[PDB]
RNA sequence: UGAGAAAAGCCUUCUCUAGCGAUC
């Protein structure tokens, strides 16, 4: 897709025009055109925001699972 | 591009003259019967003389 | 809420019923397509918007287009391209335009839009895309080269 | 309260209130406020990642790819199907939890358990299997979280004696177990 | 025009028959994306 | 339904080729390339891609447009020929 | 003032802003 021209099919020049940046250097295209990177990031960011943390075994009392709104206020 | 470029444009805007960067943007993306809105009457006359 | 989504599903209905006319798709397949299209439509019409929903919508329509393309060769039916394929391509172009308007700074979305325009869209539509790209991203020399290369 | 006793005895996991609303969501890994903002795709991705990590350590998990960690399991919801389907699901979940029990302290097992809780609501339908899976680790805090997932408030419930470790957030003592 | 419509109905049945007997492996990958994996029996 | 004002409005986004006409030359690089082209026959812009504001010079220009259209068909036909070979 | 007065824990009904959404 990045370099697939019809001039490549019908040879008219020795070499083609080179763009400095490539798809592989970047993150890559968001969609597939034949027979995911944001999904791992969303999974990894969600994983970092978890109640189970380092020193979870260290704490003596587990924080309560749920609180009523009145107690939180 | 840089802070020195920004300082040059700031002086030109204050004096009311058209900088080369400003004309580069205006000539490229404006079709050529066109209404242009500017905040300064002095820069408006200068643009109308150049373009 | 569901009024805009309902408008879009009723807009999607005629090509589905034409596909049922073709024999390309069965009635249960049409029902499943309607269900998944509604499910994907509900995500992109919310007050809180994310880019991955637009990406999933575009990918689903691309997959549907590929499936239709594969089945038409086996059937041998080449009529009524404009009723179905052009409508789907127009809807995908509208989705891309909304996504690019919402997120201008993302170059990857712009390049995906360019790729889809190359594969499925008229050359003048791709011509309009480059002008929109170079208008706000004129500080990147590589984008100038890509437009000149095409 | 005689009507109230009859109604509370007539309650069933199928007619739970949380099935019909998203105000509260039960989650092993997240607090309910953040857990109510998670799409099914994200939880499915976490479960698949956990199972893929588990496959490296132990191969024999591959048989759980199809019935529990596939698209068919993604679309399936227990309440819609009959009792035979629920019984087969119970057998599959019990087998998978038996396989999970050695690796429960590891994170991929926690991810798989989170996906199971999100999709099949095993804290309501498979209390005994979950307790059997988590019981040998009663000295840990993740055990306290799993107990906090369950609802054991009624004094006539089988697991009522596990109530304080839910209310106070402390591990179960071995003397009480004995 | 009724006989013409009856001719088209069998044509739909003939096209529907041919698309179901033989399916390549690539197509089955596509159908799960487009239709999902739902069993109602 | 009646829409006011009655006069029609052009589409919002110009498709590049229309924009290319508006630019002129001020850089010394452009001046030399501009000068060398007009002393010879080669045009600055593509006639078919770039529209112009709606005697003999018009007739020969029309012949130039017909030839330019002829080359585009010739390149497409040659592109079709190699595509058929690769399909085989 | 006079379902006296005072304090704690649960449901019900509702009020304000503030972002966010309207770009195809």
């Amino acid at each position: 897709f990045l370099n697939s021209t019809k001039a490549k099919l019908l040879k008219l020049t020795s070499s083609s025009i080179d763009p400095g940046l490539s798809i592989k250097q970047l993150g890559g295209l968001y969609i597939n055109f034949n027979a995911t990177q944001i999904k791992e990031k969303k999974k990894n960011e969600l994983l970092q925001k978890a109640v189970i943390t380092p020193d979870f075994e260290k704490n003596h009392c587990v924080p309560p699972y749920s609180e009523s709104k009145y107690q939180l206020q | 591009a840089s802070s020195q470029v920004a300082l040059e444009n700031a002086n030109a805007v204050s004096e009311g003259v058209v900088h080369e960067d400003l004309r580069l943007l205006l000539e490229t993306h404006l079709p050529s019967k066109v209404l242009l809105g500017v905040g300064d009457p002095k820069i408006g006359a200068a643009i109308q003389e150049e373009l | 809420m569901a009024e805009i989504i309902q408008e879009r599903i009723e807009d999607r209905l005629p090509e589905l019923e034409q596909l049922e006319r073709i024999g390309l798709f069965s009635h249960a397949e049409i029902k499943a397509i309607i269900k998944k299209a509604s499910d994907l439509e509900y995500k992109i019409q919310r007050r809180t918007l994310f880019k991955e929903d637009f990406i999933n919508y575009v990918q689903y329509e691309i997959n549907l287009l590929e499936l239709i393309q594969r089945r038409r060769t086996r059937i041998g039916y080449s009529f009524k391209k404009d009723e179905i394929e052009n409508s789907i391509v127009h809807r995908v172009q509208g989705v891309f335009q909304r996504a690019s308007a919402k997120w201008k700074d993302d170059v990857q979305l712009w390049l995906s839009y360019v790729a889809f325009c190359k594969k499925w869209a008229t050359k003048t539509r791709l011509s309009k895309v480059f002008s929109a790209m170079l208008a706000i991203h004129s500080n990147k020399p590589a984008l100038w080269i890509m437009a000149a290369k095409w | 309260t005689s009507l109230a006793q009859q109604l509370q005895r007539l309650a069933l996991p199928q007619s739970d209130a949380s099935l019909l609303s998203r105000d509260e969501v039960a989650s092993l890994l997240f607090d309910p406020k953040e857990a109510a903002t998670i799409d099914r795709d994200t939880a499915f991705a976490i479960g698949c990642t956990g199972l893929e990590e588990l496959l490296g350590i132990d191969p024999s998990f591959e048989q759980f790819e199809a019935p529990l960690f596939s698209q068919l399991a993604k679309t399936l919801e227990r309440s819609v199907q009959t009792k035979a389907v629920n019984k087969q699901l119970d057998e599959n979940i019990s087998l998978f939890l038996i396989h999970l029990s050695p690796y429960f302290l590891l994170k991929p097992a926690q991810k798989c358990l989170e996906w199971l809780i999100h999709r099949f609501h095993i804290h309501l339908y498979n209390q005994d299997s979950l307790i059997a899976c988590v019981l040998p680790y009663h000295e840990t805090r993740i055990f306290v979280r799993v107990i906090q997932l369950l609802k054991i408030n009624n004094s006539k419930h089988r697991w009522f004696w596990l109530l304080p470790v839910k209310q106070s957030g402390v591990p179960l003592a071995k003397g009480t177990l004995i | 025009a009724v006989a013409a419509a009856e001719e088209e109905r069998r044509l739909r049945q003939r096209n529907r028959l041919r698309l179901e007997e033989d399916k390549p492996a690539v197509e089955r990958c596509l159908e799960e994306l487009v239709f999902g994996d739902v069993e109602n029996d | 339904q009646l829409v006011f004002p009655l006069e029609k409005e052009e589409p919002a986004i110009a498709p590049i080729e229309h924009v290319l006409s508006g630019w002129k030359a001020r850089t010394p690089l452009e001046q030399e390339i501009f000068n060398l082209l007009h002393k010879n026959k080669q045009p600055v812009t593509d006639p078919l891609l770039t529209p112009v504001e709606k005697l003999e010079e018009a007739k020969m220009r029309r012949a130039e447009l017909q030839r330019a259209r002829a080359l585009q068909s010739y390149y497409e036909a040659k592109a079709r020929r190699e595509k058929k070979i690769k399909s085989k």
